[PDB]
């Protein structure tokens, strides 16, 4: 077979990404994985004169036993943006997210299939470290398209074309998107009937080598902001009430303060139970109407990378807000729960990401109310996803975290 | 003997030529010295001769203890050289090392010197020794094998030696042999006899490849001297470590001794440096005397009672857990000792790290728990099982209401104190019997002064004037005085986000002596509710303290 041509961009090297430190049993599971992919071809060893470098892991993955090699390319697919996104783009479709049901498939063997050009290789290379460093690292390249690299979905695209060709054709209503090394399939049929069809794409896949995760889009809905419903309020208790009112707005157009705040006059004792005059429950009343509903001039910018934002409520719960620009809300939920405040946080995360890919066909950037080195050491022990979404470590604000509880 | 092994591909950099740099003209003595030198190393095939075609050129000089060296400055070749793959990307710690009942060290002879330039990269290396009085040509060489000092040297080498080791080692995995630099630790469980035995026969398996070795007789005997510890084969310990007797101290001296100290901390127990750190606060030149503080002194004391006596750690038994003790030494400093059986120490440390501005012993004691469990997953692949000075009714409390994430690997409460405890507590709920203070803040960007105060639901009011100040510590100033005229039990309404996040987190230590006061003020209190309001609202008491504070400062 021949190879597509590619390259980085422009007076921009390959990835020089250090390898984190493993333990003993994700790096013998490594071993084992890649002396196997090596006696397949998949992967070479390399010598001193590559010095490029993308880390490697091992993860479990939903419901198995076996290990999973898991490379992260999150630099290497920024060093070939143009390469998967403009000159090979992959469309992502606006129907996906109104099916009643999507199943994810994971697609990515399909990749060891395809040869990758000779002189890109290089850039894919990583390392299997040993404890303490007692030896050298062992060091491989990929000789094909590799899964979590951007460009293999991008280079396998008219392969899956001719692949789900026939499948496309007898079911016109169906919709199947590929993101990286998934496959999303969609549709509006009873899910006996979705089920069905789903063993029917797999027997089409499996004809050509390939070998799920069950979502419902359109009963993806609200996240509001509530406000309390009370008999006798107090000093303390309307001052909450102010506090996240004004902050309800700024986002929410309409919401109204000023007689919420004239109950409030004087130097009062937090204490002090204050009868709501009339004219103040209209306020609260036509507020917890704006609240009910959606933003308005809101709308997804495809040239504009989206952020997500996380609070830990507590008792399991953890809330989230995806934007563009802050307090512009694209979307607002929530995540519930043997689990651990990293464990949900890493679930909260890849379940987030997946209605991000199905929405808008991209991963959002995370800001994560945790200490870089706890996350860093312990998400891959939770890790399922075969995608890495980008991230950073934030200090949740205060009052943030209550007006969204 | 140069190596029979293949060659490693080389390049320069993208878009760059080889160096093309000038000889400067040399003595007589020097250019003769040369002469020998380069016609002794290419009787052996180190270099080749070349002639004025190939165009490249690098400096070539002579130095003399009465003897000639060759030193060729490969500067500019360096620097157009690609960049390879690191040679190390972290050393062994000791503790992590298995105990051997027998090991010895073979130094490889004319390591770089033995292994063979790729063909098509040597003429980059071409170098001149100069004619006499620079008038003629020059004579011209160029390497064969990988130069002293070249950028790929080191990397090429032990990739080389990687290559070699592998058909030994397959057939002899119960030994270990540890590759550094141009060095070779082998280690086995064997017996003196069939130990000398397998050296014999790794001795011969490397001559095999153009690699010379020392023999029996001339290979070293433990304690091996490896990166400032001291080997035994049963045992580890840092190199011998003398804290000189002074009378005068200078800033040089200091950071001489703090980075002794520090290094003995991986094995003796309860070493401190922050005292003698805090000197070294400021500074003047290196040669400049600081008198010793006090604490300094006690400090000084207290380490060289630590370390008189030698202690040694012991090596890894992969069968058995790892334990993690922790110790709080005192503010802001943490000690831990990791051990397999009761008392027998693998490896000490401290850890003092401020991690913000306010903090509390909750959030350090965390830190370090954090900061040993990567530490472990690096040294020996696993996490440790810990023991804490703290309750876990405090620990779940703690973690269970605090905003961000966290997970600690297994751990059991330990009775050592100090036992780590939060000081104060706020109120979750307004308390009834309280007077409420609203309290507010106000500053002049211009001329940089302001005003902090209170008006309560009692009656009262006040307003401080402040000189040097900045919102921030207006905020922080108005609480202050709150905490001060109020008594046990208050209810403290702000509109400051910023003194808000900070004593929601129960700091119980903090950069700022305003914070450190707000403190303890907090923790004479029998009762503290806290509560934010949005400023420029109707807010009442906010409405009131905001005008009393804003006057002539806004
Ligand atoms: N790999 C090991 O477990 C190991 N263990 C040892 C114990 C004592 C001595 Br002396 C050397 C050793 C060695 S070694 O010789 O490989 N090498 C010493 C430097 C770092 C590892």
């Amino acid at each position: 077979i021949e190879t597509v041509p590619v390259k980085l961009k422009p007076g921009m090297d390959g990835p020089k990404v250090k390898q984190w430190p493993l333990t003993e049993e994700k790096i013998k599971a490594l071993v084992e994985i890649c002396t196997e992919m090596e006696k397949e071809g998949k992967i070479s060893k390399i010598g001193p004169e590559n010095p490029y470098n993308t880390p490697v892991f091992a993860i479990k993955k939903k419901d198995s036993t076996k290990w999973r090699k898991l490379v992260d390319f999150r630099e290497l697919n920024k060093r070939t943006q143009d390469f998967w996104e403009v000159q090979l783009g992959i469309p992502h479709p606006a129907g996906l997210k109104k099916k009643k049901s999507v199943t994810v498939l994971d697609v990515g063997d399909a990749y060891f299939s395809v040869p990758l050009d000779e002189d890109f290789r290089k850039y894919t290379a990583f390392t299997i470290p040993s404890i303490n460093n007692e030896t050298p690292g062992i060091r491989y390249q990929y000789n094909v398209l590799p899964q979590g690299w951007k460009g293999s979905p991008a280079i396998f695209q008219s392969s899956m074309t001719k692949i789900l060709e026939p499948f496309r054709k007898q079911n016109p209503d169906i919709v199947i998107y590929q993101y990286m090394d998934d496959l999303y399939v969609g549709s509006d049929l009873e899910i006996g009937q979705h089920r069905t069809k789903i063993e029917e794409l797999r027997q089409h896949l499996l004809r050509w080598g390939l070998t799920g995760y069950e979502l419902h889009p359109d009963k993806w809905t609200v996240q509001p902001i509530v406000l309390p419903e009370k008999d006798s309020w107090t000093v303390n208790d309307i001052q909450k009430l102010v506090g996240k009112l004004n902050w309800a707005s700024q986002i929410y157009p309409g919401i109204k303060v000023r007689q919420l705040c004239k109950l409030l006059r004087g130097t009062k004792a937090l204490t002090e139970v204050i009868p709501l005059t009339e004219e103040a429950e209209l306020e609260l009343a036509e507020n917890r109407e704006i609240l009910k509903e959606p933003v308005h001039g809101v709308y997804y910018d495809p040239s504009k990378d989206l952020i997500a934002e996380i609070q830990k409520q507590g008792q399991g719960q953890w809330t989230y807000q995806i934007y563009q620009e802050p307090f512009k809300n694209l979307k607002t939920g929530k995540y519930a729960r043997h689990t651990n405040d990293v464990k949900q946080l890493t679930e909260a995360v890849q379940k987030i990401t997946t209605e991000s890919i199905v929405i808008w066909g991209k991963t959002p950037k995370f800001k994560l109310p945790i200490q870089k080195e706890t996350w860093e050491t312990w998400w891959t022990e939770y890790w399922q996803a075969t995608w890495i979404p980008e991230w950073e470590f934030v200090n949740t604000p205060p009052l943030v975290k209550l007006w969204y509880q | 003997p140069i190596s029979p092994i293949e060659t490693v591909p080389v390049k320069l950099k993208p878009g760059m030529d080889g160096p093309k740099v000038k000889q400067w003209p040399l003595t007589e003595e020097k250019i003769k010295a040369l002469v020998e030198i380069c016609t002794e190393m290419e009787k052996e095939g180190k270099i080749s001769k070349i002639g004025p075609e190939n165009p490249y050129n690098t400096p070539v000089f002579a130095i003399k203890s009465t003897k000639w060296r060759k030193l060729v400055d490969f500067r500019e070749l360096n620097k157009r050289t690609q960049d390879f793959w690191e040679v190390q990307l972290g050393i062994p710690h000791p503790a992590g090392l298995k105990k051997k009942k027998s090991v010895t060290v073979l130094d490889v002879g004319d390591a770089y010197f033995s292994v063979p330039l790729d063909e098509d990269f040597r003429k980059y290396t071409a170098f001149t020794i100069p004619s006499i009085n620079n008038e003629t040509p020059g004579i011209r060489y160029q390497y064969n094998v990988l130069p002293q000092g070249w950028k790929g040297s080191p990397a090429i080498f032990q990739s080389s030696m990687t290559k070699i080791l592998e058909p030994f080692r397959k057939q002899n995995p119960d030994i270990v042999i540890y590759q550094y630099m141009d060095d070779l630790y082998v280690g086995s469980d064997l017996e003196i006899g069939q130990h000398r035995t397998k050296i014999e026969e790794l001795r011969q398996h490397l001559l095999r490849w153009g690699l010379t070795t020392p023999d029996k007789k001339h290979q070293k005997e433990p304690p091996f001297l490896w990166m400032g510890y001291e080997l035994h084969p049963d045992k580890w310990t840092v190199q011998p470590i003398v804290l000189p007797e002074k009378d005068s101290w200078t800033v040089n001296d200091i950071q001489k001794l703090v980075g002794k100290l520090n290094w003995a901390s991986q094995i003796y127990p309860g070493i401190k440096v922050r005292q003698l750190c805090k000197l070294l606060r400021g500074t003047k030149a290196l040669t400049e005397v600081i008198p010793l503080t006090e604490e300094a002194e006690l400090e000084l004391a207290e380490n060289r009672e630590i370390l008189k006596e030698p202690v040694h750690g012991v090596y890894y038994d992969p069968s058995k857990d790892l334990i993690a003790e922790i110790q709080k030494q005192g503010q802001g400093q943490w000690t831990y000792q990791i051990y397999q059986e009761p008392f027998k120490n693998l490896k000490t440390g401290k850890y003092a790290r401020m991690r913000g501005a306010h903090t509390n012993d909750v959030k350090q004691l965390t830190e370090a728990v954090q900061k040993i469990t990567t530490e472990s997953i690096v040294i020996w692949g696993k996490t440790p099982k810990f023991k804490l000075p703290i309750q876990k009714e405090t620990w779940e409390t703690w973690w269970t209401e605090y905003w961000q994430a966290t997970w600690i690997p297994e751990w059991e409460f330990v009775n050592t104190p100090p036992l780590v405890k939060l000081w104060y507590q706020l109120e979750k709920e307004p308390i009834v019997g309280a007077e409420t203070f609203y309290v507010d803040g106000a500053a002049n960007r211009e001329t940089k002064l302001g005003k902090a105060g209170y008006v309560t639901n009692r009656g009262r009011q006040k307003v401080v004037t402040l000189t040097d100040t900045t919102n921030q510590k207006t905020e922080l100033q108005a609480i202050y005085l709150a905490l001060q005229d109020s008594g046990l039990e208050v209810n403290i309404v702000t509109d400051s986000q910023y003194a808000l996040g900070i004593i929601q987190a129960q700091p119980d230590q903090s950069e700022s002596e305003l914070v450190n006061q707000i403190i303890e003020q907090l923790i004479k209190k029998e009762k503290v509710y806290l509560a934010w309001v949005p400023a420029h609202k109707g807010i009442g008491g906010n409405e009131q303290v905001d005008k009393l504070v804003s006057a002539g400062i806004r």
